[PDB]
């Protein structure tokens, strides 16, 4: 659905079947609600417990087609420019892509061979560093996040006696805003996420209906003005 | 004059309530109606529709 279809069809649902019976939303407000709705839909359909089916990213064909146009593969760049301090002796700091939303697969190409990266929690790190050897298994590497400035920096703790030659990251790209008009034309300097012009949906058409319905629900709740409605539909913001 | 209402302006006699609607002396004049909307006036309201 083009942006013009998202605006026209919001009023067949929010505005009492385009009857001007409900309050009436500007195009900036519709754009804001659509952007928030798409963020909510992505977050809910990612986590299995966030949706109504109990199914996550790759738990059904529908979920696979939902995130199909967000999945991106990018390389990490060595953060040798800044001589920071790492928590681990053998940690090579790598910076991740800027348009990163959620990581789902990471791999590192060493001289010994490719090794799947395990994002290791702060408890497992303390548990595995209390042992004699203190290295990953032969076919894996660890990863912990470190001091990050306006980006995402990750320490790659690969086994000693090995050098990192590559670092591939497969992640969900940050969705672009949904904007139904040139905001600068009538609204002075309002931006949704830094873009003031018409922005289409960068998602598969399968979830456009989901996003529009969530936007309509959010609009109706924000206008009913009840605290109860706001807190109830705020549950699904995550 | 008899059973009809007349007016005199600019040197001509204009029969009243006989021309086309909203046409006074050959010129179109607008019509409007203003009404204050104060229901539960202590309360602050968002006027919507």
């Amino acid at each position: 659905m083009n942006v013009n279809e998202f605006s026209n069809e919001f009023d067949v649902l929010y505005n009492n079947i385009m009857s001007n019976a409900a309050p009436g939303l500007n195009e900036y407000e519709k754009s804001v609600l659509l952007t928030k709705a798409q963020e909510e839909i992505v977050k809910n359909y990612f986590e299995p417990a966030g949706n109504k089916y109990g199914k996550g990213l790759d738990d059904s064909p529908k979920r696979q087609i939902d995130f199909s146009e967000l999945i991106k593969v990018g390389e990490g760049v060595l953060n040798t420019s800044a001589p920071t301090i790492t928590f681990d002796k053998r940690a090579k700091v790598y910076d991740l892509p800027a348009d990163l939303f959620l990581v789902i697969n990471e791999a590192v190409d060493t001289n010994a061979g490719t090794k799947q990266i395990v994002p290791i929690s702060y408890s497992d790190y303390t548990r595995l560093m209390s042992r004699p050897y203190k290295e990953p298994v032969k076919y894996q590497a660890w990863r912990i996040i470190t001091t990050s400035i306006n980006n995402i920096s990750v320490e790659l703790i690969v086994n000693s006696n090995e050098t990192i030659t590559d670092y591939k990251v497969r992640y969900i790209r940050r969705p672009a805003p949904i904007i139904t008009t040139n905001l600068s034309s009538e609204y002075g300097d309002v931006t949704i996420n830094g873009v003031s012009t018409v922005s289409e949906c960068e998602l598969n058409p399968i979830i456009h209906s989901e996003i529009l319905q969530r936007a309509v629900e959010l609009a109706k709740a924000a206008y009913q003005g009840d605290l109860q409605a706001s807190v109830e539909l705020g549950q699904r913001s995550e | 004059v008899s059973s009809e209402f007349y007016a005199f302006k600019d040197g001509k006699m204009w029969e009243q309530f006989a021309g086309d609607y909203n046409m006074f002396f050959g010129e179109y004049k607008p019509f409007s109606i203003t009404f204050v909307a104060n229901a539960e006036e202590p309360n602050d309201k968002i006027f919507n529709t």
